[PDB]
């Protein structure tokens, strides 16, 4: 099972060569299953990626894909957003059946999502797990050297020495189910990952739910938390390719577009939230304001509750909802949509 | 501690000796760390959280949760993401959960994420077989094994996944909830339930106290029904 | 005593079969041949991957057994009465 996944997937250093790093992945911890990883090229198609996941590793087809972005709270995030990621995102991902696609590394909001997945897995006996996946660039992995043997189908003993957090290399998080490692060839910096990430999200969004088929296209939603200036190009590149999005209050990196959708005071707003490059980022935020249909607000809600109704509100704003109620295997949604006489 | 009005306060609360008692109260104010307030609370409720607040202000709290045999404290201290509990804290509190008979802490501390191959050092494995009441059966078996760590000889005179070492440990000391949990985590399960049933019935015939032999025959009946249901 | 005699007979049925499997297969009028051969010998004095596949298969069914046991205990009437 290991030889064809060695040959079909490739890595480039630019000479594009067959892979050496794949298979299972255990950590030092006990009582847990193995995670799957793969050293993949950056200019490769997501079609054979999807067939590799849904047929060889073993995963059901998603009914929902929610990508988590952010990371301005480095050491400590707020307890409010900690309760939102614990309850509201993961209980909908476990009930409806969904994938959570985040960066696989510890940095950013990867730890806060992974702690939310582990705390959901501990505080209840759901007889299952929440499938969370991770993409990460190959050059930023802390000790990638424990992955190198090109034979295949092995639990690679991944190790945490307990190192101080330098900004050149980062360790993988331990709460995810599968990992994608993209060999970009630069070995230096976060940022050369998002092209394969957005292509894989749109390729999942193009396909459809069902047994043999004949279903709705799998709705792919984006979940934005605090973030930085490097996400505004990602919000625009996402909403250009017809993907809806959702916005929490959080802090100012999302409150930029929150205030601009509540509405020069523009140049003011672009000069106290980002603190740098006013007119270019104002051109970016106005590109977001061209498609203000595909933008929702999560502010005056219950908090960590009724996440699913707001997902339907975002997908209907971006516009079938009865077929979504069938596909999620949730009856109360369809029942409430039939009593509404409008 | 909420803060001359000092001499005022020393002259309407005590009603006598202002400056000596002011020197005493300022001696108390040198160590205002070791002083807590119970004012705006629920009243006759949540006393234990304030005891932890006083002991942490005077500063291990996970080990206090094990020692008090109270699980909700440890559970709430693990959900608090500000602390970021490291390895050696969880390892020390797990040894306190194993030497005492608290299985729910062993289940809670392993589910959080902990390495057991790094845990069972031979020092700790020597400490587990010395949590023995001295007039029991396993004390005589280990002493006669050294008279001529040495648990392999004890199995001989009776008969990185380290889960089977903790299963044999829990069977020889007759811990029921420990041995069932260590069965459910390890592999090779049908043979290990028949081996547990065999070893318990051999040691139950060799038991002096009648209640403990009755205890071992009840546990051996539990392992027999689990091998039947699994197969 | 009929039920306990069935339980006793099945347990002994293993060791009786093992007795015939462990016997020199030659009839007791002609069994002197095998006793001569054992007298001469007295005068002169699964694969690993198959076991891994087998034990992971066992662990799959162990987990389904334990999850169904937990669901049956949780949906019982007394633990509904505790939770209320």
């Amino acid at each position: 099972p290991k030889i064809f996944r060695k040959k079909v997937c490739t890595t480039f250093i630019t000479t594009e060569k067959p892979t050496d790093a794949y298979g299972d992945l255990d950590f030092t911890y006990s009582g847990r299953k193995h995670s799957n990883f793969l050293r993949l090229s950056d200019r490769t198609d997501p079609a054979t990626v999807y067939s590799l996941v849904t047929r060889s590793w073993g995963f059901r087809a998603p009914n929902l894909v929610v990508s988590v972005l952010g990371g301005s709270g480095g050491p400590v995030l707020q307890t409010w957003l900690q309760d939102l990621l614990r309850r509201g995102l993961v209980r909908a991902a476990q009930s409806t059946g969904a994938w959570i696609v985040t960066g696989g590394l510890h940095t950013g909001i990867g730890r806060h999502v992974g702690v939310a997945v582990r705390d959901h897995q501990t505080a209840s006996t759901g007889s299952s797990k929440v499938v969370a996946m991770g993409v990460a660039p190959w050059g930023v992995v802390r000790n990638r050297d424990m992955l190198i043997n090109p034979k295949g189908s092995f639990p690679a003993r991944y190790r945490w020495r307990g190192d101080p957090e330098d900004g050149v290399e980062f360790p993988l998080d331990y709460n995810y189910s599968a990992f994608f490692l993209v060999d970009d060839g630069t070995y230096g910096r976060l940022g050369g990952e998002n092209r394969f990430r957005l292509r894989f999200e749109s390729y999942v969004a193009q396909q459809k739910t069902g047994v043999g088929g004949t279903g709705i296209d799998i709705p792919v939603l984006l979940l934005l938390i605090d973030g930085d200036e490097k996400m505004l190009k990602r919000i625009e590149d996402a909403t250009q390719a017809q993907l809806p999005c959702l916005l929490v209050a959080g802090s100012g990196g999302a409150a930029d577009c929150l205030v601009e959708t509540l509405e020069e005071a523009r140049d003011r707003i672009r000069r106290y939230f980002p603190k740098g490059d006013p007119e270019v980022l104002q051109a970016q935020v106005e590109r977001i304001m061209t498609r203000k249909e595909l933008l929702t607000v999560y502010s005056s809600e219950d908090g960590s509750e009724e996440f699913e109704t707001i997902v339907l509100r975002a997908l209907v704003k971006a516009c079938d909802e009865l077929r979504l109620a069938v596909a999620w295997n949730r009856v109360d949604i369809a029942q409430s949509e039939l009593f509404r006489g409008d | 501690t909420l803060e001359e009005a000092r001499d005022r306060i020393r002259r309407y609360f005590p009603k006598g000796d202002p400056e000596v008692l002011q020197a005493q109260v300022e001696r108390i104010m040198t160590r205002k760390e070791l002083l807590t307030v119970y004012s705006s609370e629920d009243g006759s409720e949540e006393f234990e959280t304030i005891v932890l607040r006083a002991l942490v202000k005077a500063c291990d709290e996970l080990r206090l949760a094990v020692a008090w045999n109270r699980v909700d404290i440890a559970q709430s201290e693990l959900f608090r993401g500000d602390i970021q509990w490291r390895s050696f804290h969880l390892e020390a509190s797990l040894m306190d959960a194993l030497l005492n008979d608290r299985p729910e802490f062993v289940r809670l501390l392993i589910s959080h994420g902990l390495s057991l191959g790094h845990f069972l050092t031979p020092v700790r494995l020597a400490q587990l077989y010395s949590a023995v009441s001295p007039n029991s059966l396993i004390r005589n078996l280990l002493d006669q094994a050294s008279h001529a760590p040495n648990v392999g000889q004890v199995l001989r005179t009776l008969l990185q996944a380290p889960w089977s070492d903790l299963l044999i440990w829990a069977l020889l000391l007759n811990r029921a909830q420990m041995a069932i949990y260590f069965w459910e985590k390890g592999s090779n399960s049908v043979a290990s339930a028949l081996g547990a049933c065999l070893l318990l019935r051999v040691m139950a015939r060799l038991e002096s106290e009648a209640e403990e032999a009755a205890r071992r025959k009840d546990l051996a009946a539990t392992f027999e029904s689990m091998s039947v249901d699994l197969f | 005593v009929h039920g306990n005699s069935d339980l006793y007979w099945k347990a002994q049925r293993y060791s009786l079969i093992r007795e015939f499997h462990s016997r020199p297969a030659l009839a007791p009028p002609l069994i002197i041949i095998s006793h001569v051969r054992l007298l001469i010998k007295w005068l002169r004095r699964l694969s690993k991957e198959a076991e891994r596949k087998l034990l992971t298969w066992e662990s799959v069914h162990k987990e389904n057994f334990l999850l169904a046991q937990a669901r049956d205990k949780r949906d019982s009437d007394s633990e509904r009465l505790k939770r209320t």
